[PDB]
């Protein structure tokens, strides 16, 4: 019954702090702080860094949660999408290398 | 009053005449068919008035009814037909009861082959009050069979229950029918094997009848049948009636709502004719179950074991009542809370603080069959909120009053307990 | 007038097939489902 | 049981009004404090029973 | 009257229920339709036996979206094979609103009244379901003039009846305005309940088939090394728990985060899965053999 | 034509139709329902999407005399697609209650509209088995000789199911069941491994009662099949030899790790009941102060 | 924060979440005690200068 509130659409929120184990602070993206009740068989044991976590809309309530790598703008570039400048494309400042 | 308020309204009548036969005909007698009649309702429950009335004396009765059930088992569709046959089922139910007529049974049995999608219902009650406590087999192979192969809502529920009904004082008896509705996968054979186990095996305790019914309420999800299996406990457990509260206590502690709401009957029922101070602790917090139909059931299920008692000799009664008038002023309390708590306060200083809800009677330790039949009705409505007058059945006065037994009149009584007034003439 | 409007985002990164990540322009970030002609591998980080 | 019977009523508690934090600034006299909520403007606003 | 009146118990059959959900689900987030096929019996029962759904020519839920031709063809059809039976209402979806009909579809619902006296208009929650349980209504709507002269409450009696507060106050303006809700309970045949149950047939062959045994070694040798790392951190967790009170714990030394429950977990999983490997090994040996 | 389909998973839709609608055509044995099956391939995964009835007659006195309903399927074929585009005629159910050899007469003619070839699903509707009574053949054509020059022969397929989150939900939510198919806990996998032994024992008979009918009830020697058989025999594992005694080692191997493990799990536990007498030592000093509490209590009741 | 006042018992009030309003003057303040400048306590539902108690 509670893996069936995880309904979309959801919004993205982020905890900020703990400091219950049904109960915590978010930070949502909205611009609002809320102080959500945390849903049951989920685990506390990561949502203890400032992470990423799933609202629920109508209410402000942590419904699931979402992995570190979600929610970022950036990305980790190197793919394919560095450039071709190795040691030995810069000439000296062997002082500044080393 | 409108629809099936003004069915209830003609009805409530009869409460109030009920052992008084001499005006007993005379005041249902504008509302009887055949004469002025606005509506439909008076003249079907003007008949159900009139059975509450004649239960045990219901012989003449009889005869008049059977005229009106034939009458309206060859035709069907038009509204008035069928709530007319409703209602006299109910009242030729309760003038055979116990007189086990089959001319009476036959004529019953014709509704539900007329297929009234109303009727059908009464029908199936009354014939299981006709022929009550013989076991026959054949009228149970003619109730299971229609079960069966219809569909209706109504209908299939009447019969069901019709089967629990006929057994009673059958004890081990009725065990190749238990088992056989119990392992049927409707709903409503389930329901009524539940309570084939609580009437047969009533005025007796039992270990094993105990054992099958925890089985039911667990291993059934269906919340009806849930329901059913907690009300049992309570009928067959009226002989030490202090082990009640130990028993459902756990099914208190339960999950589902349903059981908890059926715990409210079973003490009802067991601790109904004498007190018990356990009790009252057990349906504390199902008045403050915070689901509606158990409130609804807890409210009822009070007054009726502090019934005939004082609230200056109770604390508990004074509080009780205090709650009852909070219920229903507030409109911020729902209709099923309002209903448990309006009737219950009628049940409670009922018959003038002079009428109880007998649980035996001690006389000669035997159980008396009007109050039983009258409760287990009770405990049904609601698949249907009119049906809630069969309490006249089971209150019984319990008083004393000197006879000169020589020319049976009512001298006043004179007891060897003393007098004392209570100083009031102002 | 059996027409709407359609708030305009961008699949800011896949979460999974079911569910994505949309960031609308409006400001906050969704997570939402799909409709079934959308093809799954023209879903990716970049695209409106 | 104090499982069984937490999971079922906790979904009603999901359907909560919200909450919000803010921080006192001062209280007075009215039994009323000044808070003001972080990107928003302060209310003067009463004590529940609770605090 | 006609008829005392009073709100329909839906027996929706296992096949009507399932079909109204692949149709829905698919149609995300469009709405979608079809009609429902049945039998009215009794007072309030109806049993629906079958859905077909109704080719989309609108956008869904309107009646441009609802054909003359197309209504007329699957019946004619049916009859061959003995499906048809009237018409006892018409299914719907909203995936974006709870069970509450909005007022488009009020004016769908006025339209099937004309059609048939006792037609239904169902909403479906594909993915929108609140309970473990699918969420679907009911809900007939019947004229205002009733209602408002207090033949509302008449209706509603001698039944177990349904309250849903799921849009809150949303709900209660439109259920008030419609009619009523009622309890909706499933058909279910113990034939059709067995296929169900059942999902595999090469499961008798599979119970007695194993993987190769070089990754069954690997994955003995994973969990024993990966359980040392764990008891490690598992002694120097039992060096605390020394701050009063179990929530104080968890916050100020991250008492939830912790070396326990992996290991019981981990050790739990190796150890399960080892019963199981000497058991199906043992048997194949001396059984085929 | 494609014989490129490894797999065939349907969904509980298809299932529970044909099967429901056995009973709404209201035939009985030795009459036919037969559908169109609508669904997806050209694919090694079939996905069975839908079905619906067909009107269904056979004659057996000559297998020759069939009633097929032929612009029923046009028609419905055309309907379908506009709700879904996904659906495709990709074969036709036949309701059993067993496989003919009368089924290849039907066969010729969903190949007509098909460009795959017609799965021929043999849906027993009696429903025998602790398995699916769901059997898959597509018809597969291939020279060869076994008294035939080109046969067309049915191969079976595995049955199995995949299914939406609707669909799945839809599933549970009629059962009242936990599963026992699923092969997820300890407990789970205990039941199947008895299922399993069980379904072994049952075949092994059906291909020893087989044997017997050829050379007592005088069937035909077919050499093909028999010569499947043989190879049973060949490829059986021998004990005392070193196979046998790598097993020995094997057993020693897993059942230390059980051990050890299990000393793991004897700490768990036994440190848990320390915790617990920690809270039964709270609790006492807790029961103190309400004690005192209820010792001022007694000394209102006295009085009032 | 009390904007402007306009003469007749009107005023315009600035909330810092933006919306400016055209609110009534009711009961318990008095007009020379607002002052351009001045903080008010604003009715939630429909915005009214219900007074201003504060230091």
């Amino acid at each position: 019954e509670v893996k069936r509130i995880q309904s979309v659409p959801l919004v993205i929120g982020q905890f900020l702090e703990p400091i219950d184990q049904n109960t915590g602070i978010v930070s949502s993206t909205t611009g609002m702080s809320y102080v959500v009740r945390i849903l049951s068989t989920l685990d506390r044991e990561l949502l203890k860094p400032s992470m990423s976590v799933a609202l629920h809309r109508h209410s402000n309530a942590l419904v699931d949660i979402l992995p570190p790598d979600s929610d970022s703008s950036i990305s980790v570039m190197g793919e394919n999408e560095k450039p071709d400048v190795t040691y030995a494309d810069v000439g000296g400042l062997d002082m500044q290398k080393q | 009053a409108q629809n099936w308020a003004k069915f209830t309204a003609t009805a409530s009548l009869g409460v109030i005449h009920k052992g008084n036969l001499l005006e007993g005909k005379k005041v249902m007698a504008p509302y009887l068919p055949g004469s002025r009649a606005s509506s439909r309702f008076i003249k079907g429950g003007s008949l159900y008035g009139l059975g509450l009335i004649y239960a045990g004396f219901g012989r003449d009765t009889t005869d008049y009814l059977k005229n009106i059930i034939v009458e309206n088992s060859g035709t069907s569709g038009d509204e008035d037909v069928d709530v007319l046959l409703h209602g006299a089922s109910l009242g030729i139910g309760l003038a055979a009861m116990g007189s086990a007529n089959i001319e009476v049974y036959e004529a019953l049995k014709e509704v539900l082959y007329n297929d009234s999608a109303t009727s059908g219902e009464a029908a199936a009650l009354g014939m299981g009050l006709c022929m009550l406590g013989t076991g026959k087999p054949e009228a149970i192979h003619d109730m299971f069979t229609y079960s069966q192969e219809t569909q209706h809502g109504n209908i299939t529920r009447g019969l069901a229950v019709g089967l629990a009904l006929i057994n009673y004082g059958r004890q081990e008896l009725a065990d190749d029918l238990i088992t056989k509705m119990l392992a049927s996968d409707e709903s409503l054979l389930r329901y009524g094997g539940a309570f084939t186990i609580a009437l047969a095996y009533a005025g007796t305790g039992n270990n094993s009848a105990v054992k099958r019914l925890l089985h039911v309420a667990v291993s059934d999800s269906n919340d009806d049948v849930r329901r059913a299996a907690v009300i049992a406990l309570g009928f067959v457990l009226l002989r030490d009636y202090t082990t009640v509260p130990r028993i459902v206590q756990l099914l208190s502690k339960s999950h589902n709502a349903h059981v908890r709401c059926g715990t409210a009957f079973a003490l009802g029922i067991a601790c109904a004719g004498k007190g018990l101070q356990s009790a009252i602790d057990v349906l504390d917090p199902l008045t403050k179950d915070p689901v509606d139909f158990v409130r609804q059931a807890a409210m009822i299920a009070l007054s009726m074991i502090l019934i005939q008692q004082t609230e200056k000799l109770n604390p508990q009664v004074a509080d009780i009542n205090k709650n009852f008038l909070s219920v229903i002023t507030n409109k911020h309390q729902e209709g099923l809370a309002k209903f448990g708590a309006c009737v219950a306060q009628g049940i409670m200083n009922a018959g003038g603080r002079n009428v109880t809800i007998q649980l035996e009677n001690a006389d000669t330790g035997t159980l008396d069959t009007k109050s039983v039949v009258g409760l287990v009705m009770f405990s049904q409505f609601w698949y249907w909120f009119p049906l809630a007058h069969f309490l006249s059945l089971s209150f019984t006065p319990t008083t004393v009053i000197g006879i000169r037994g020589s020319d049976q009149a009512i001298p006043k009584f004179q007891m060897n307990c003393y007098a004392k007034e209570d100083a009031f003439s102002y | 007038l059996q027409s709407i409007g359609q708030l305009i985002g961008e699949v800011m990164k896949e979460l999974s097939e079911e569910k994505y990540i949309v960031k609308a322009s409006s400001g906050p970030r969704y997570i939402v489902g799909v409709r079934n002609s959308v093809d799954r591998s023209k879903l990716k980080k970049g695209v409106r | 049981n104090d499982k069984v019977r937490f999971i079922k009523d906790e979904l009603r508690l999901l359907q909560e009004p919200g909450s919000y934090v803010g921080e006192v600034i001062k209280i007075v006299s009215d039994k009323k404090v000044l808070v003001k909520v972080q990107p928003e403007g302060k209310y003067i606003v009463d004590v529940a029973k609770d605090i | 009257t006609g008829r005392d009146d009073t709100k329909e118990t839906v027996y929706i059959s296992s096949i009507a229920l399932l079909k109204m959900l692949k149709h829905g689900r698919a149609g995300v987030p469009m709405e979608v339709m079809g009609l429902m096929l049945g039998e009215f019996v009794d007072d309030y029962t109806v049993n629906v036996v079958d859905v077909f759904a109704m080719p989309q020519s609108g956008t869904g839920v309107s009646v441009e979206a609802v054909d003359d031709v197309f209504q007329a063809k699957m019946m004619d059809m049916l009859k061959q094979t003995g499906r048809d039976q009237m018409v006892v209402g018409w299914y719907h979806s909203h995936p974006g609103f709870g069970c509450w009909l909005s007022s488009v579809d009020v004016n769908t619902q006025k339209s099937f009244e004309q059609l048939n006296s006792r037609a239904v208009a169902v909403v479906v929650d594909p993915i929108q379901s609140v309970k473990g349980k699918v969420v679907i209504d009911a809900f007939r709507l019947i004229d205002t003039g009733a209602l408002i002269n207090n033949l509302e409450p008449r209706q509603t009696t001698s039944n177990t009846g349904l309250l849903n507060k799921a849009n809150i106050q949303a709900l209660i303006h439109g259920l008030n305005r419609h009619y009523y809700s009622l309890n909706i309970d499933y058909h279910k045949t113990a034939k059709e309940t067995k296929m169900l149950m059942n999902l595999h047939k090469e499961q008798w062959q599979s119970g007695l088939k194993m993987y190769d045994y070089e990754e069954k070694e690997e994955s003995n040798l994973a969990a024993t090394k990966s359980m040392v790392k764990i008891a490690e951190q598992y002694s120097k967790r039992i060096e605390e728990e020394k701050e009063l009170t179990e929530e104080e714990l968890k916050t100020r030394y991250v008492g939830r985060q912790d070396p326990k429950k992996h290991l019981s977990e981990t050790a739990d999983e190796t150890l399960e899965n080892n019963i199981v490997s000497v058991l199906t090994a043992g048997v194949n040996s001396v059984a085929i053999k | 034509m494609s014989l490129q389909h490894e797999k065939v998973t349907i969904a509980p839709l298809v299932l529970l139709s044909a099967l429901d609608h056995y009973e709404r055509t209201q035939t009985k044995e030795n009459k036919r329902c037969v559908g169109v099956i609508l669904g997806d391939a050209n694919s090694s995964t079939i996905r069975v999407t839908n079905s619906f009835a067909l009107p269904f007659e056979e004659d057996e006195k000559n297998s020759d005399v069939w009633f097929l309903d032929h612009n029923y399927i046009e028609n419905m074929n055309e309907m379908c697609k506009k709700i879904n585009a996904k659906e495709k005629l990709i074969g036709w159910y036949h309701s059993g209650p067993k496989l003919r050899a009368s089924d290849l007469k039907i066969n010729e003619l969903f190949k007509k509209y098909t460009q795959n070839n017609p799965l021929l699903l043999i849906v027993d509707v009696k429903q025998q088995g602790v398995g699916l009574p769901t059997d898959a053949y597509v018809a597969i054509e291939q020279v060869k000789d076994d008294g035939t020059s080109t046969e067309k022969t049915f191969l079976h397929l595995p049955c199995t199911i995949e299914a939406e989150e609707a669909e799945e939900i839809g599933v549970e939510h009629l059962l009242r069941d936990v599963r026992d198919q699923a092969a997820g806990g300890l407990s789970i996998r205990l039941t199947n491994q008895l299922k399993s032994l069980k379904g072994l024992q049952s075949k092994l008979k059906d291909v020893v009662e087989y044997l017997d009918k050829v050379i007592n009830k005088e069937l035909p020697i077919n050499h093909t099949i028999l010569g499947k058989l043989q190879d049973v025999f060949n490829l059986l594992p021998n004990l005392g030899t070193p196979d046998d005694d790598e097993i020995d080692v094997e057993n020693h191997d897993r059942i230390n790790i059980s051990n050890n493990l299990q000393k793991a799990l004897t700490v768990k536990t036994n440190d848990e009941l320390m915790v617990i007498y920690i809270s039964n030592l709270v609790r006492s000093i807790i029961a103190f102060d309400d004690l005192i509490e209820n010792k001022i209590q007694n000394k209102k009741i006295q009085e009032q | 924060t009390l904007e402007e006042i306009i003469d007749d018992d009107h005023a315009i009030v600035t909330s810092p979440t933006m919306p400016d309003y055209y609110v009534s003057i009711l009961s318990f303040v008095d007009k020379e005690l607002l002052e351009p400048g001045c903080s008010v306590l604003l009715h939630h539902k429909t915005m009214s200068i219900v007074g201003v108690l504060q230091d």
